[PDB]
């Protein structure tokens, strides 16, 4: 097993080469790309999905790795479909929280990011952030 | 380059699966 490839690919990461460029060059060279490296670059793809979703709709806040992973898996790695589903899913949750008196101005966008897009965990965090201002104003 | 990102995403999913 010629493990020369992954060490050279790990050189490219050290020098700062783009994973897509490493992959595209290997495919143009007819070289078998090590599946272990592709699988290990999943976090890079999910960060790619998340920031593309942020570019697609500023004002929905930052997208979590958990939300990008669900969209990306559900769309079978189709990058454009994953970003669109990522955006549509988040907009639904921002509206769901909005319907409970928690809009973007109240910090719902940041609570959805901090909790991977779980509406239940975000609602509990937002309730706490309403309770602490009262605790410190009621005592002072 | 946008084609390269799309290829990478699809390739990484094939590898994962
Ligand atoms: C350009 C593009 O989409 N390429 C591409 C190459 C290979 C694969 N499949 C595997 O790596 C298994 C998908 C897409
Ligand atoms: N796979």
């Amino acid at each position: 097993e010629g493990l020369q490839l992954v060490s050279m690919i790990r050189e490219g990461e050290a020098a700062g080469a783009c994973p897509e460029e490493i992959f595209s060059a290997l495919q143009y060279s007819g070289t078998e790309v090590p599946l272990q490296w592709l699988r290990s670059e999943l976090p890079y793809v999910l960060e790619m999905v998340a920031e593309l979703a942020g570019q697609q709709d500023p004002g929905l806040g930052a997208f979590s790795c958990q939300e990008a992973r669900r969209a990306w898996l559900d769309r079978h790695g189709n990058l454009d479909e994953a970003v669109e589903e990522c955006v549509r899913t988040r907009r639904r949750k921002v509206q769901e929280l909005q319907s409970l008196g928690f809009g973007p101005e109240e910090g719902s966008l940041q609570a959805l990011f901090q909790h991977g897009g779980d509406v239940s965990r975000a609602l509990t965090e937002l309730q706490r952030q309403r309770l602490e201002p009262f605790r410190q104003r009621l005592w002072d | 380059d946008p084609a390269m990102q799309r290829c990478f995403s699809a390739a990484v999913y094939c590898a994962i699966s």
